[PDB]
């Protein structure tokens, strides 16, 4: 293990009897913020969601077009999108929209 | 906070319970009134339409103040009821004072500020009345006015005020043409108007009150349409439409 | 926990209703008022009022008696009534003098008025600023701003409503005997003045210019549009 | 809500009567219609259905 | 004395616009980095005594070696150190461990075995804290800023000229306003004007949340900010910035809650650190709030918080610079008359005239167009205007 | 109506435009955030200083011959004493042991109730140790006079006799007291509006003390585990009662002296109630004159606010128009002001303001000077100024008059 | 919980003992991890209590401010029973307050004590001991060297850190 690979907060591995470090690990995560990684993804699909074909192209403005293609903001000049928010009346599909998404 | 009594101003300076007033004045049921070069009208929506209940006056929203006047009503009933008698007793004074019929925009004014002077005084809540006038007059002929809690008056060609006012009134603007309306124009715009204005469709005639000033030799008859010219006008409607979505 | 009640003093001696009543006057469209040697002109903004409504019942400037005329500011319910009561009095002063009343009297009395309504609870404040204009001094023209507290003050010109501090700056920077000497002149320093505070087309200003021993004369769009023209002239030549 | 944290805030009315007919059809896929089961008259049926 | 830790930047390339003189500044710097990464490399290697002396030391020392806390120092070569898990051990004094950094409280050293004394920890700043630093420093410079010219120069005055010219301050006698607070409307320039002094600054600069200051246990706290304000002292000239201060600084009021009274302990802390007891120092505190009427009036009083600079939304000039600066890298079209939007009723703040900005190109993408349109910019502001619901009142005042 | 991007629209938006040189620009600088990311991971080090002498000044070989020698000793305080004479020796948390002194210590030595080392193997004790000192209530103390003197605090003689007859006064001249039977108040509450200068007056007393004085942090009292703060007040005072005529400054008082409730705060009330029976009740604290100070006095319990505990309540009300002129002359005495400054013009100016809003008047007046290339400031930078610090922070002027 | 065995173990030790508990509200705190050991030290007290046989060698005497926050357990019947309540001193209360803490200080004799007590209503006995020295601390200021009356009424204004002046409205 090289010096410069332990940053702080590494989580590192230390021998029982000499204490010296043998390995990295990854690092903490708060137990608790684990579990809001979506590991399995959802089961709703864009051709689920019908009538928003609109709003389902600006979402993917700022969640897809971004990350995918960040050549094109920068060549553009603009800063990229960072945060979309859906409201409206309860139970229009801003839940099923995201878990499109 | 600012909204104890109407007295109390807020530091940006905002009357907040003549605020909250004018904004209760939505909860009313709609009515609207477009202005024609041959006269003016107000149309009404009769919210509650239940079987069991008899319509024993037919002019639940539409009252007559005067032999040239009438006004439409929004608000709380018995608010409405005091104004509307409040109104009467000032142009039948004014009447008797002058001897001539009030000028339409003097009664206006007189009960924008019995309106003003009880949102000033402290101890009386804002009248949440909000009432269209219509009327003729020797000076300027027919006239629409649109009165608010806060006694703010003002002439208006075609306004709307209750539920959805906003999309009644934009939608008037969108289609209203100055100085080319006829009454039957009018009352075809005053439907359309209203067919949009309300959730329910198919604007069932029983469900929908209309009032109309025309200028008869010298007469100045004020009409309220029976149901049979308001299902004509209704039917005219529908086969407006019809034809519209032909197009289609 | 001060500004509730009317009667009520700030541990800094502040009649806090009648601070935020004049919040009420910050909120209106902007009235600019300058007297000339033969000539007094009360500067207006018109709103843009909405496309489908009469403007004949939007009257800002009226005037109280043959020759005294006021442009308020402020919430339009407690104008007109202020209005209504000056025309009154000016009436009742008649009446009991013969001698017409004078624009120092009128603004008097509406000032009294103003504060008889801010002086004890029950009773809000008139929340318009009035600015009241006549020749009534037999002679002599005079100006007078009446505060929504009850304070009247003489101007030589002064601003009320929106906009009031920048129209009051460009007014002082711009008032010169030189700049008022013909009617024409104090009538293009009232445009020049609301110009600034007021950035639109015709019919945004309405002007009310009262000569010596005559009547109020609401100018009508094309006069303010021949007097736009000239100014435009002169910030052309000015290039 | 400033336009630095939220950039992009998509409104989500009620589906109107086209956007009534599509979620119709996509909530009745796996399920057995009748011929004769026309769904634009049931749309027509619900004015203002959250969705 | 441990002089400033000022952040590393790399130099500014001013062509911005892709031609070739951008493309030989970035050539050159590349140049100086390759050239820095070859001595380095080749030091070491090219390299072929302390080496007994050294070997000597840590063949005494052992590992691991205990990190524990001197209680008192009893002899010259004897003293009570309290290992972490609260038991206090009499350990012997090494000699190879300066005897004037050996103080009560401090973080020593120990032998894993004997416990003996080898050391002393210098640093032995709490992690949550040394995160705070600034090392990497934004690239948001002043030109970055469009206006905010009085604001500029009042931050200037505050934390930046102090530092480069104090002979003015020297010879008037004034000591130079030590704290600013930076209120205003959200969105209108306080986190920037914060990131381009630290860009511009040459003292450590420190960044904190106002809500990583307040710690689960009941202590911790009080200790986080001393602990914050010791590592701004030990890197002499320094800048605090305290973004979000109305998270801890609310008014004190009585609470019946031991998180109400713990974040009022915070708050207390804080002030007693900034003026109190014993001088502060030379560290400047700049704190943003888009709520500075619900802030303790001791926190914001001068002494504390010497200059309460205001952040007022754009005006049309501000606006029309704001537009300038975020469309400067845009490819903007001949018919893009910016005075349209920047007329604006009253109400548009940087975000939006940035967001606008976002909005136009990415409008501008939509057709297949890198080179935005007038009509690009109307739609751009009619969709990201939409923040407020009313703020207004009716048709009531002429 | 709007159409999504395909893979050839997305090649021709980042292909026809500029590629020229917006290629070798990207890749520059990817590479060069490479290489800085290379160099920092080369030299990533910045060793951490440790505590190594000179080398001449340890040069020993001996060290290894007295850690083999020499072994660790807990230490331990005698609970009791038993009677071959047997101890029973609490080892802080370890556990409770009866060990007997090895020969090297005399019985006579040890003492019930002393802290006493003992060997890690067997628990004999070896050697005796002084009583503890704590580190951090030793720290409290000042030992080093602050640079503020009675001179620097204006348009407070009231306020500053009052503290002086309290903390200053007692202690000086005791038979001033003696003769007449007069008890000195113990106890000092400076309350008053944050900004007004209570702790400029504490660390004046500082200054002028001549005795022991103690500036309590208000963190360390407050202790993450439960009782500890009621431990560090108990220190704090018995460190106080083994000198003589100490003087205690308990600073934002309100931090830990909150109005009791039914956990809440909890541990803090516990602290305070620690500090209540101390200040007051059995056991006369002694010659400990407590000095308190707080922005906020509403807060505290009524228990520590009883004229018992602080037994003279100091109001530091804001300054009169002769304590906010006299505030002036104290903060412009530095400053390179012009001879016709008229500061009491600018002390009515000023209608309620602390002495911390006329400094920081003075400041903006100085700063306002070197705007524009100033030695000397003006009048009107000190109205300027007046008007930026007061006023900023007309049609509501106009009714008055 | 070891200490306060401990300390009830002493009390028993010797015959004649009384426990003092002073300030019980630390401790006596109503039920709700330092809660833990709290509660547990207050059971022990409680035991200790019950533990005594009746009418034993030993008696407790507690005292606090607050009763409110005090646990109800604590009262009981077997337990602290005697509610010995001390109520803030009354006129008489209040003028013997003074006179007590008034003995040791060269006192005019024509102070009038019950006039101090009208005048210091709400005052505690700590509050009228601080009116006393304050009192003579201000006839120490003007260098008098016996206390008036009006000294002890400024000591009474002191005591509260209230201020009197000359008010331009009361003549
Ligand atoms: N005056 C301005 N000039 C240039 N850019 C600006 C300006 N105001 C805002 N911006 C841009 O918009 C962003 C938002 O502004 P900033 O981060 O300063 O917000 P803020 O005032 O801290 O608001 P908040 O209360 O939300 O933290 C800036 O980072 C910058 O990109
Ligand atoms: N009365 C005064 N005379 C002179 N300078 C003063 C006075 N009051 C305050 N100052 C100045 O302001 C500085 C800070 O004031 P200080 O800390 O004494 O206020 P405080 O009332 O103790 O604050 P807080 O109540 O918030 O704890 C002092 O160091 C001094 O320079
Ligand atoms: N436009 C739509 N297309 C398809 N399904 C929809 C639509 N609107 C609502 N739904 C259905 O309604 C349900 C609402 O779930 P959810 O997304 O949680 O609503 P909300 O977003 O209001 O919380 C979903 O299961 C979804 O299948
Ligand atoms: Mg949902
Ligand atoms: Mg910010
Ligand atoms: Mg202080």
């Amino acid at each position: 293990i090289d010096i410069n690979d332990v940053t702080p907060n590494c989580r590192v591995a230390l021998r029982n009897d000499s204490y010296t470090l043998h390995k990295i690990l990854p690092n903490k995560v708060d137990p608790l913020v684990s579990l809001m990684m979506v590991e399995k993804v959802p089961d709703s699909t864009y051709e689920m969601i019908g009538g928003l074909d609109k709003q389902i192209k600006e979402i993917k403005e700022v969640i897809e077009l971004p990350v995918k293609h960040p050549e094109l903001f920068e060549a553009l000049g603009i800063a990229q999108p960072k945060g979309v928010l859906l409201y409206g009346p309860p139970g229009t599909g801003k839940t099923l929209l995201a878990r499109a998404v | 906070r600012y909204d104890s009594r109407t007295t109390i101003f807020s530091p940006e300076g905002r009357l907040y319970q003549v605020e909250y007033a004018m904004e209760a004045i939505g909860h009313a049921g709609t009515c609207l009134g477009i202005l024609a070069n041959d006269g003016v009208l107000l149309a009404a929506e009769r919210r509650n339409i239940h079987k069991l209940l008899d319509e024993v006056f037919f002019s639940e929203k539409i009252y007559k103040l005067n032999e040239d006047m009438a006004c439409s009503v929004a608000g709380i009933t018995s608010d409405a009821n005091v104004l509307t008698n409040e109104l009467r007793l000032i142009a039948q004074r004014y009447l008797l004072q002058y001897q001539e019929p009030i000028p339409c925009e003097q009664l206006v004014t007189a009960l924008c500020d019995i309106k003003q002077a009880y949102t000033q005084f402290g101890g009386k809540r804002p009248f949440g009345v909000s009432l269209l006038y219509i009327g003729w007059d020797k000076h300027y002929g027919f006239q629409l006015y649109q009165s608010d809690p806060s006694g703010n008056y003002g002439g208006w060609k075609a306004t709307c005020i209750g539920n959805n006012s906003a999309a009644a009134v934009s939608m008037l603007k969108q289609d209203y043409k100055e100085g080319e309306m006829t009454l039957k124009s009018a009352l075809a715009l005053a439907i359309k108007v209203l067919n949009k204005t309300m959730d329910v469709s198919k604007l069932s005639a029983e469900k929908v009150e209309i009032a109309t000033l025309t200028r008869e030799n010298g007469k100045t008859v004020i009409r309220v349409l029976k149901q049979k010219e308001v299902e004509q006008l209704i039917k005219k409607h529908e086969e407006e439409e019809a034809k519209a979505e032909r197009e289609k | 926990s001060y500004d509730r009640a009317i009667t009520v003093f700030s541990p800094d001696g502040h009649l806090f209703q009648v601070e935020y009543a004049q919040e009420a006057v910050k909120k209106g469209s902007t009235a600019v008022g300058v007297r000339g040697r033969d000539i007094v002109v009360l500067g207006v903004e018109k709103k843009s009022v909405a496309k489908l409504q009469d403007e004949r019942t939007v009257r800002k400037i009226c005037a109280l008696d043959d020759n005294v005329c006021m442009a308020f500011a402020g919430l339009t319910a407690d104008a007109r009534i202020v209005i209504n009561r000056a025309r009154v009095e000016c009436q009742s002063h008649r009446l009991t003098v013969e001698d017409p009343v004078t624009v120092e009297y009128i603004t008097r009395y509406i000032a009294s008025l103003k504060q008889r309504y801010t002086q004890s609870n029950g009773r809000r404040p008139f929340g318009i600023s009035a600015l009241i204009v006549g020749f009534d001094f037999d002679g002599t023209p005079r100006l007078y701003q009446t505060d929504p507290s009850g304070t009247y003050h003489a101007w030589k010109a002064n601003a009320i409503g929106r906009g009031a501090k920048s129209v009051r700056e460009f007014l002082e920077k711009n008032y010169t005997d030189e700049a008022i000497e013909t009617d024409d002149l104090t009538i293009k320093l009232v445009i020049k003045a609301l110009l600034e505070v007021v950035q639109s087309g015709g019919k945004n200003i309405e002007l009310a210019v009262m000569r010596r021993d005559q009547s109020l004369k609401i100018l009508n769009p094309e006069e303010i549009e021949k007097y736009v023209v000239e100014i435009e002239k002169e910030k052309e030549e000015n290039e | 809500l400033r336009p630095g944290r939220i950039d992009r805030k998509i409104e989500f009315p009620p589906p109107n009567e086209e956007a009534r007919l599509d979620i119709l059809k996509i909530h009745s896929r796996k399920m057995n219609l009748t011929r004769g089961i026309n769904l634009r008259k049931i749309a027509e049926l619900m004015p203002g259905a959250s969705g | 004395t441990k002089g400033p830790d000022a952040a590393s930047k790399l130099p500014l390339v001013t062509p911005h616009t892709q031609c070739r003189l951008k493309l030989l500044k970035l050539e050159r710097i590349k140049d100086y980095l390759l050239m820095e990464e070859e001595f380095i490399r080749n030091q070491e290697q090219m390299k072929p005594k302390q080496e007994e002396e050294r070997s000597k030391v840590d063949d005494l020392r052992g590992t691991p070696m205990s990190v524990g806390t001197l209680e008192e120092i009893i002899d010259d070569n004897h003293a009570i150190v309290s290992t972490s898990v609260g038991s206090e051990h009499y350990v012997s004094i090494l000699s190879f461990v300066d005897k004037d950094l050996l103080e009560p409280g401090c973080s020593v050293l120990l032998n894993h075995k004997v416990h003996a004394v080898i050391g002393v920890l210098m640093d032995d700043t709490d992690p949550l804290v040394t995160v705070m630093k600034v090392e990497k420093a934004p690239q948001e410079t002043y030109a970055d800023i469009g206006g905010l010219d009085n604001q500029i120069q009042e931050i200037k005055e505050s934390v930046e000229l102090p530092l480069t010219h104090p002979e003015y301050y020297e010879e008037m006698g004034i000591k130079p306003p030590k704290g600013v607070i930076l209120y205003g409307p959200p969105g209108t320039g306080k986190t920037l004007l914060a990131k381009a002094v630290a860009n511009q600054t040459s003292a450590t600069f420190l960044r904190v949340v106002g809500s990583e200051l307040i710690q689960k246990y009941l202590g911790d706290g009080p200790k986080l900010v001393r602990e914050l304000f010791r590592v701004a002292e030990e890197h002499a000239p320094s800048i605090v910035f305290i973004d979000e201060i109305d998270a801890i600084g609310t008014k004190r009021y009585d609470s019946n809650s031991g998180g109400e009274r713990e974040i009022q302990r915070t708050m207390l802390e804080l002030l007693n650190q900034l003026d109190g007891f014993d001088s502060r120092g030379d560290v400047k505190v700049i704190m943003a709030t888009n709520r500075i009427e619900t802030l303790d009036p001791a926190l914001i009083r001068p002494g504390r918080i010497d200059r309460k600079i205001e952040f007022p939304l754009p005006d049309e000039k501000t606006k029309k610079r704001i537009f300038q600066i975020h469309t400067s890298r845009m490819t903007l079209a001949d018919d893009v008359t910016l005075d349209d939007l920047i007329m604006a009723k009253d109400d548009l703040s940087g975000a939006d005239i940035k967001a606008i900005c976002t909005e136009a190109g990415l409008m501008a993408l939509r057709e297949r167009r890198m080179k935005v349109t007038n009509e690009d910019f109307k739609k751009s502001k009619e969709n990201v205007l939409y923040k407020k619901q009313e703020g207004t009142p009716e048709g009531l005042y002429l | 109506p709007i159409r999504a991007l395909d893979e050839g629209d997305i090649a021709l938006l980042k292909t026809y435009g500029q590629s020229t040189y917006s290629r070798q620009i990207k890749q520059v600088e990817d590479d060069i955030q490479q290489l800085l990311k290379k160099i920092n991971e080369l030299t990533g080090i910045k060793e951490s200083d440790t505590g190594l002498a000179p080398p001449a000044l340890w040069d020993l070989a001996a060290d290894k011959q007295t850690l083999q020698s020499e072994q660790p000793l807990q230490v331990a305080r005698c609970t009791k004493i038993i009677n071959d004479p047997k101890y029973i020796i609490n080892v802080k948390q370890f556990a409770k042991f009866v060990v007997d002194l090895s020969d090297q210590v005399a019985p006579t030595d040890i003492e019930e109730g002393m802290r006493v080392g003992v060997d890690r193997n067997k628990y004999q004790i070896h050697i005796p140790l002084p009583p503890k000192i704590d580190p951090t209530v030793t720290m409290m103390q000042v030992e080093e006079k602050p640079d503020v003197t009675y001179s620097d605090v204006g348009g407070c003689k009231e306020q500053i006799e009052k503290l002086r007859e309290v903390v200053e006064t007692p202690l000086l001249h005791p038979e001033r007291f003696v003769n007449l039977g007069i008890e000195p108040p113990k106890g000092v509450l400076l309350f008053g509006p944050p900004g007004t200068g209570k702790t400029l007056c504490a660390r004046a007393v500082a200054n002028r003390t001549d005795a022991c004085f103690i500036r309590v942090i208000g963190s360390e009292l407050v202790q993450k585990y439960v009782g500890e703060g009621a431990r560090m007040v108990r220190e704090l005072f018995e460190m106080a009662r083994t000198k003589k005529a100490c003087l205690i400054f308990f600073d934002e008082i309100d931090a830990i002296g909150g109005a009791r409730f039914d956990g809440g705060d909890n541990e803090v009330q516990r602290t305070m109630l620690e500090l209540i029976n101390q200040l007051d009740g059995f056991d006369p604290r002694g010659n400990i004159k407590v000095l308190m100070a707080t922005n906020r006095p509403d807060t505290l319990d009524p228990a520590l606010m009883r004229p018992g505990r602080l037994d003279r309540k100091i109001e530091f009300s804001l300054p009169d128009l002769e304590g906010r002129t006299h505030i002036f002359k104290i903060h412009a005495r530095s400053m390179s002001v012009e001879r016709d400054i008229r500061f009491e013009l600018l002390a009515r100016l000023c209608p309620n303001s602390t002495g911390a809003e006329i400094r920081s008047v003075c400041t903006e007046a100085g700063m306002f000077a070197i705007r524009a290339r100033r030695k000397i400031a003006t009048e009107k930078d000190f109205l300027e100024a007046v008007n930026k610090v007061i006023k900023s922070y007309t049609p509501r002027y106009m009714t008055y008059n | 919980a070891k200490l306060v065995r401990d300390a009830f173990a002493l009390a028993k030790e010797k015959a004649p003992s009384i426990i003092f508990i002073d300030e019980l509200d630390a401790i006596g705190t109503k039920r709700f991890a330092g809660d833990r050991e709290v509660q547990r030290t207050m059971l022990e007290l409680l035991n200790q209590l019950d533990g005594f046989q009746p009418n034993t060698q030993v008696k407790v005497i507690a005292a606090t401010n607050r009763v409110d926050i005090l646990d109800p357990a604590l009262l009981r019947s077997g337990r602290l029973d005697r509610k010995i309540e001390f109520p803030m001193p009354n006129e008489e209360a209040r003028a013997r307050i003074m006179q007590i803490h008034s003995r040791k200080m060269n006192v005019s004799p024509d102070v009038n004590y019950e006039e101090l007590a009208r005048c210091t209503d709400d005052f505690n006995g700590a509050q009228c001991k601080a009116v006393c020295v304050e009192a003579g601390m201000i006839a120490l200021r003007r260098g008098a060297t016996e206390l008036t009356h009006e000294d002890y009424m400024e000591g009474i204004l002191e005591v509260q850190a209230k201020k009197k002046a000359n008010l331009q409205y009361y003549a």
